[PDB]
């Protein structure tokens, strides 16, 4: 291999949540917002170079739901075993005071694809300019996910990426500080 | 917390490319939770159950000739087609790395590059350092950029010159950052 | 409430190069109509699936009703309701648990919303500022979705004013304004510019399940000729 | 881009 393009989809019950995305060498090209029925390019620039009929994706998710029900029954209602995420917090760039950076909360190797991620600055939740990716597929078929918190490095701030997942008894907090 | 049973269905339509699009392998994979139960491998040409729970599907799907016909043409109408469509901003994507050297133990942080293929070497007085070099490995930032840190444990001599050199597809020649003790 | 259409804000039919037929069919004879039904399933958390038979031409047995949010779906999930909406088939997809159609909003609780006789709502049509046609549309619902009234209004206009034709429209611009107690809001009646018309995306404007009081609503249609 | 689920 040189490259691998994967159209990954999933449907989860009872959550009734679904996802449809394209992955290139591990990076998300785009995913479909099934409610707004729009293609969400991982990098805006992508939308200027290619196109995709987001709505076509609902056909797949509809089949996936149908298949899930068939398989659910076939497995005699065997549920998924939660697999807790290993969480890592790093910066996207070397840290320098007064130089904007981004805290990256890498949530890896987990399932089911449902997680609550909160950023805490000095023990308090911070939402300012945060962003995240949808659930990215792994070759072992667990999931990866990224959460981002732009921030201005300070010797007086401490951060924590708090991750809630059914594989964990309590929220997992990954700390970061200058 | 919510302990209600969860049931997950995953489907992955994979396109594996070799030497450009010379060789392409298409995989139509179906998973129940994390367990793949049925798949269509273009190198095989038909759906094959991966677990007994898949047999039912592999049978009904191979029974549809218009269906197998579609899947067998997938390497072209799907994989090669999409490869062509996204080639310029995926396959040809080249973002150069920024290299930062700072005293930790010297740290060479290479950031924001794409693709992942990269070579980062530590030099001391013009000689490559092999022993005492540790790398965090390739790190995917999740935004189509990578980063990696290569550390060098050393004891500089008077005015010792350390050099972090990076080679990457985006650059014509190595990118060098020299730090003098 | 909502400021009237600003200059160049309304879609120009001339700027639409696809087939207006695709817009026309959304306001032709066919539409979804169900009285006193309860959702029997859900595809995604923001929709509800109803078992509704196409009795005019049997094109479907199930209807997917998508809402702007999970709250709306939850609000009506276990309620017996009346469903009325402009439906579509292209890009209509959903899994249940011989065929199907989709629509947005168009849901009102049945009980306590019925009128013993049909109530008329006046529609005044303006063509380049001139009111050449005015007619009433009927509903036996105390609270009706703007979608239903919009559909009834446009359908009458398609038959009588050729609002939408196969290729394009005799009207350049067009918007339907709903007025209720010195408060109003409107919808752009023309397709977005371009060679293609996305029925599902256009109809998505009805996913807020917006309703009006049939007793106090008034309708005004402003069309500009070409 | 072309989408490819049975």
């Amino acid at each position: 291999e040189e490259h691998v393009i994967i159209q990954a989809e999933f449907y989860l019950n009872p959550d009734q949540s679904g996802e449809f995305m394209f992955d290139f060498d591990g990076d998300e090209i785009f995913h479909v917002d099934m409610a707004k029925k729009e293609t969400v390019w991982r990098l805006e620039e992508f939308g200027r170079f290619a196109s995709f009929e987001a709505q076509g994706a609902l056909a797949n998710i509809a089949v996936d739901k149908a298949n899930l029900e068939i398989m659910t029954k076939r497995s005699n209602y065997t549920p998924i075993t939660n697999v807790p995420p290993e969480v890592t917090v790093l910066t996207n760039s070397p840290v320098e005071l007064r130089e904007p950076n981004v805290l990256i909360c890498f949530i890896d190797k987990f399932t089911p694809p449902v997680v609550n991620v909160t950023w805490l600055r000095n023990g308090k939740p911070v939402t300012t300019g945060v962003s995240e990716t949808v659930f990215l597929p792994r070759e072992d078929h667990l999931f990866r996910k990224f959460h981002y918190l732009p921030f201005l490095p300070s010797t007086e701030d401490v951060y924590d990426c708090r991750v809630e997942h059914w594989g964990l008894d309590e929220p997992l907090l990954k700390h970061w500080e200058f | 917390g919510d302990t209600r049973p969860r049931f997950l269905e995953q489907v992955k339509h994979e396109c594996h490319f070799f030497n450009g699009t010379e060789r392409v392998r298409f995989l139509d994979r179906y998973f129940y939770h994390q367990e793949e139960y049925v798949r269509f491998d273009s190198d095989v040409g038909e759906y094959r159950a991966v677990t007994e729970l898949g047999r039912p599907d592999a049978e009904y799907w191979n029974s549809q000739k218009d269906l197998l016909e579609q899947k067998r043409a997938a390497v072209d109408t799907y994989c090669r087609h999409n490869y062509g469509v996204g080639e310029s901003f995926t396959v040809q994507r080249r973002v150069y790395p920024e290299v930062t050297v700072y005293p930790a133990l010297l740290v060479c942080s290479v950031n924001g590059f794409y693709p992942g293929s990269i070579e980062v070497r530590w030099f001391r007085n013009g000689q490559e350092e092999k022993t005492g070099v540790v790398s965090t490995g390739l790190i995917q930032n999740g935004d189509w950029t990578f980063q990696t840190l290569v550390m060098l444990e050393t004891v500089p001599r008077s005015g010792e010159v350390y050099t972090c050199q990076v080679e990457h597809p985006s650059l014509t020649s190595p990118l060098t950052v020299e730090w003098r003790a | 409430s909502q400021p009237d259409p600003k200059p160049d804000e309304l879609h120009k039919s001339s700027k639409f190069t696809g087939l207006m037929e695709n817009m026309k069919v959304l306001y032709d004879d066919n539409h979804v109509s169900a009285i006193n039904v309860k959702s029997i399933d859900q595809f995604l958390y923001f929709d509800l699936i109803y078992s509704i038979k196409d009795t005019k031409l049997g094109n479907y047995d199930n209807v997917r009703v998508e809402f702007k949010n999970k709250d709306l779906a939850d609000k009506y999930k276990d309620k017996y309701v009346d469903v009325f909406g402009a439906n579509y088939y292209y890009q209509c997809y959903f899994s249940k648990k011989k065929r199907k159609t989709c629509m947005y909003g168009g849901v009102t609780e049945h009980n306590g919303n019925q009128l013993d006789k049909y109530r008329s709502i006046t529609v005044r049509v303006f063509e380049d500022g001139k009111n050449l046609l005015s007619f009433d549309v009927q509903t036996n619902k105390k609270k009706v979705t703007a979608q239903e009234l919009d559909y009834l209004t446009r359908h009458y206009l398609v038959k009588n004013k050729k609002l939408y034709e196969f290729n394009n429209s005799p009207y350049e611009t067009g918007y339907i304004k709903f007025i209720e107690n010195e408060n109003s809001f409107w919808y752009d009646m023309m397709p977005a510019p371009g060679d293609k018309f996305d029925q599902s995306k256009y109809l998505m404007m009805y996913n807020d399940n917006k309703m009006v009081d049939s007793k106090d609503v008034k309708i005004e249609v402003y069309l500009t000729t070409k | 881009a072309r989408a490819x689920s049975l």
